[PDB]
RNA sequence: GGCCGGGAACUCAAAGGAGACUGCCAGUGAUAAACUGGAGGAAGGUGGGGAUGACGUCAAGUCAUCAUGGCCCUUACGACCAGGGCUACACACGUGCUACAAUGGCGCAUACAAAGAGAAGCGACCUCGCGAGAGCAAGCGGACCUCAUAAAGUGCGUCGUAGUCCGGAUUGGAGUCUGCAACUCGACUCCAUGAAGUCGGAAUCGCUAGUAAUCGUGGAUCAGAAUGCCACGGUGAAUACGU
């Protein structure tokens, strides 16, 4: 089952299976189930091929994948092209929400060193 | 994102706005507020952000309507 | 009707007021169910101690409102008389509502 | 504690059975001060050892603590600038208190399921011994003996 | 605690009544969604230290910004000088 | 004639109620099972019921009100034997060694100034 | 449905009292002080906790709360206003929160608190929105009305040891709220992304009973920002041989 993404889980719900892709996470997993008329108990395991490209359906209609992750960072790639303040906030690594960068900035700083 | 209903702007500033459009654009202003938004009427007209100092030389662009004028002026001086 | 609602801060004080409008009362009258105790707001506060650093040591406060209730059940023309302007307030607050 | 000898207060006991000794269990195992969550996890534990091993309620917990049970232990002197172990005799109130400590410390280093299943396990293997408790329950033994000269 | 603090002060609390709270009702009931024209957000050139939320709310006393009560209207060490002197009624040392 | 006792267990009120009738559980108009009294505390409330020739001795009915699960099952477990003045004072002097008519002292500690909750005082740097 | 006569018992509520004083008994001790034990009692040896911090020390802290000696500036180190900073960033440390999970996660159902706060306020019920919230809009200056549907716990089901339905960081898109104003520099919500971390080196901190620990609520501050602080309750230990 290649199910619209390239990422195919097996032996395990419904609802962990549609969160392993990308653009995709556990509110709209209820909301493509809920739309094919889908529990969310049943494994993908005893279930027809027919019954698959209805899920491929509605998960194809938001943008997933590789094209989402490029439309995200266009979104980034422009926004640092303006010359605005989380603009040069992205390309120097540091934090853009406004967090503290005196210290406990370790996520979007990076690992310490000398 | 904020400012809920309605474009919140200066009033100071429209009016510098509408003689830039009226009576022409001829250089930068120089603006002391920032609280100001981007409007599609501002692209291709100069304006000035003040930021600690002196009024940097922002150059307007179509898609700076979705940020403040603020963003612009980095406050404070690094390097 | 004759629903009155007290208001007095002290331990000891509203206990005094609250026994001379009884025996006014029930006297020339009848009735008078007498005074209701009810519950006690404590508006506790808490202030630093110190007034520069010092953390650790503070000094706390606290405001005692002991409230009572009259209840006469009697409104006769005589017990109304004697009753107003007999009080002689020492700061205790009165009010005639339903 | 140095002038205030105490009272030894007592705990009530394990209202199902009516043993003290496992009120005592129960709390040992009792983390975040969790008795209703605490005594699910030790009645799961007794009710499946009973049932694989073959033999009755009480007995079964008490004959498999009786082999869990330390000889001796040691106590750091600290007197003038070495350090020595003295070795002492443990107390019956303290053996089976040490004992119910070091089949929960066991059982938590094993990487096993449930905690009830867990627990099961090394009280399974409590009467014929190959687990991580008669492991640990032997480890001042082999310090004691050598350390006889110092008494 | 700065006299002059203290005269921007008198100044900020005596705009209150003036300029907002009456004319106050502009933006409240008028600026909703009815019926749009933004004439009335451009009645905000005003001279702004009348704002209802603007105040720090100083000592009455000495004027210290820190540890205002509502209750009392006064800052925590003018709270213990004042408390130990009496003056606020039915009012001792908590302890329960 | 009623037979009345107090009882409580760390601000949760009771109040019990003991007739000669039939032995059903009646607290705040539900059964003791559906009184959902499974787990540690089940039996507590017939604590100091446990020494005595029942059979199917009494009627009784319960109200507690504050606190938790543990502390309105304590105020049953000092409420009945108050409610015990039915037998008055000759089954009391034996219920004295088990200690349920001893009104628990214990009550939650108040909060402190510089300390977490009561006691534990919060970390410093080093020496 | 205490909801409605009514009954005033009781819980709750708070004014005034009783009770716990080594005093009743036993033993030890110089026969005295005191100690150990027992009876009665709801509470026994300062009952539990708080307030209450001697004479003085460290020339300890606060001239920045105020007061005040002296010194200094005085068309300025004053005063008014806009914007900025106090929130920076190759680093180091302390104090907290949330975790690394099956005593737990997630979903449905269900039971039990206390202490509060509230009129320039807390906001039912009702309608709209997935939601934060918005409009309409009773009641109560408060044992009534409102915030408030407390959570752990418990009943079933799912997950079965993985960087996972563990954890929530960070980033993007799109919203609400307070206010002239949320870009520097916010809270909160919605969708999506899912860093590190799988019990932490030497070393170091607190606590002796309703305590440690864990799970929630409220208040002061405040227009709007608590994981801080203060206040309250729920569940609830282990171990004290010794100096
Ligand atoms: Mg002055
Ligand atoms: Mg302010
Ligand atoms: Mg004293
Ligand atoms: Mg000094
Ligand atoms: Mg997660």
């Amino acid at each position: 089952a290649r199910i619209a993404g390239i990422n195919i889980p097996d032996h395990k719900h419904a609802v962990i299976a549609l969160t392993s892709i990308y653009g995709v996470g556990k509110t709209r997993s209820k909301a493509i189930l809920a739309a094919a008329g889908i529990a969310e108990d049943v494994k993908i395991s005893e279930l027809s091929e027919g019954q698959i490209d209805t899920l491929r359906d509605e998960v194809a209609k938001f943008v997933v994948e590789g094209d989402l992750r490029r439309e995200i960072s266009m979104s980034i790639k422009r926004l640092m092209d303006l010359g605005c303040y989380r603009g040069l906030r992205h390309r120097r690594g540091l934090p853009v929400r406004g967090q503290r960068t005196k210290t406990n900035a370790r996520t979007r700083k990076g690992p310490r060193k000398p | 994102r904020s400012l809920k209903k309605g474009p919140f702007i200066d009033l100071h500033l429209l009016k510098k706005v509408e003689k830039a459009v009226e009576s022409g654009d001829k250089k930068p202003l120089r603006t002391w507020s920032r609280r100001s938004t981007i409007f599609p009427n501002m692209i291709g007209l100069t304006i000035a952000v003040h930021n600690g100092r002196q009024h940097v030389p922002v150059f307007v662009t179509d898609e700076m309507v979705g940020h403040k004028l603020g963003e612009f002026a980095p406050t404070r001086t690094y390097r | 009707r004759i629903r009155i609602r007290l208001k007095a801060f002290d331990h000891r004080l509203i206990d005094q007021a609250t026994a001379e409008i009884v025996e006014t009362a029930k006297r020339t009258g009848a009735q008078v169910r007498g005074p209701i105790p009810l519950p006690t707001r404590k508006e506790r506060f808490t202030v630093l101690i110190s007034p520069h650093v010092n953390k650790d040591a503070r000094d706390q406060y606290e405001i005692r409102t002991h409230l009572r209730l009259v209840d006469i059940v009697e409104p006769t023309e005589k017990t109304v008389d004697a009753l107003m302007r007999l009080d002689l307030a020492a700061g205790v607050d009165v009010q005639i509502s339903l | 504690p140095r002038r205030r000898v105490i009272g030894q207060r007592k705990i009530l006991p394990d209202p199902k059975f009516g043993s003290e000794l496992l009120a005592k269990f129960v709390n040992i195992l009792m983390v975040d001060g969790k008795k209703s969550t605490a005594e699910s996890i030790v009645y799961s534990a007794l009710e499946t050892l009973a049932q694989r091993s073959g033999k009755s309620e009480l007995e079964a917990f008490e004959v498999a603590l009786e082999n869990v049970r330390p000889t001796v232990e040691v106590k750091s002197r600290r007197v003038g600038g070495s350090t020595y172990q003295v070795p002492v005799e443990v107390r019956p109130v303290r053996r089976n208190a040490l004992a119910m400590r070091w089949i929960v410390e066991a059982a938590r280093k094993r990487g096993d399921k449930s905690m009830a299943l867990r627990l099961a396990n090394e009280l399974s293997d409590a009467a014929e011994n190959k687990g991580t408790a008669v492991k640990k329950r032997e480890d001042v033994h082999r310090m004691a003996e050598a350390n006889k000269a110092f008494a | 605690a700065k006299q002059s603090m203290k005269a921007r002060e008198v100044k900020r609390v005596a705009l209150a009544d003036k300029y907002f709270a009456k004319r106050a009702e502009l933006k409240a009931i008028i600026s909703d969604v009815n019926a749009r024209w933004n004439a009335v957000l451009k009645l905000q050139t005003l001279p702004r230290d009348s704002s209802p939320s603007r105040q720090r709310n100083r000592c009455r006393q000495t004027g210290r910004p820190h540890g205002f009560l509502r209750k009392f209207g006064l800052s925590r060490i003018k709270v213990r000088e004042a408390a130990m002197r009496g003056e606020i009624p039915g009012l001792k040392k908590a302890s329960w | 004639n009623q037979y009345y006792g107090t009882g409580r267990r760390k601000s949760s009120a009771a109040r019990v109620f003991i007739k000669p009738g039939n032995g059903k559980i009646v607290i705040n108009q539900r059964s003791l099972e559906q009184y959902f009294g499974r787990e540690t505390a089940r039996m507590v409330v017939r604590q100091p019921l446990e020494l005595v020739d029942m059979v199917e001795k009494l009627d009784l009915y319960i109200t507690v009100k504050g606190g938790g699960i543990s502390g309105q099952a304590g105020a049953i477990r000092h409420g009945i034997t108050r409610a015990l003045m039915e037998y008055d004072e000759s089954l009391r002097s034996e219920l004295r060694k088990a200690g349920f008519v001893t009104r628990d002292a214990r009550q939650v500690e108040r909060k402190k100034v510089g300390l977490r909750k009561a006691r534990r005082r919060p970390q410093f740097s080093k020496r």
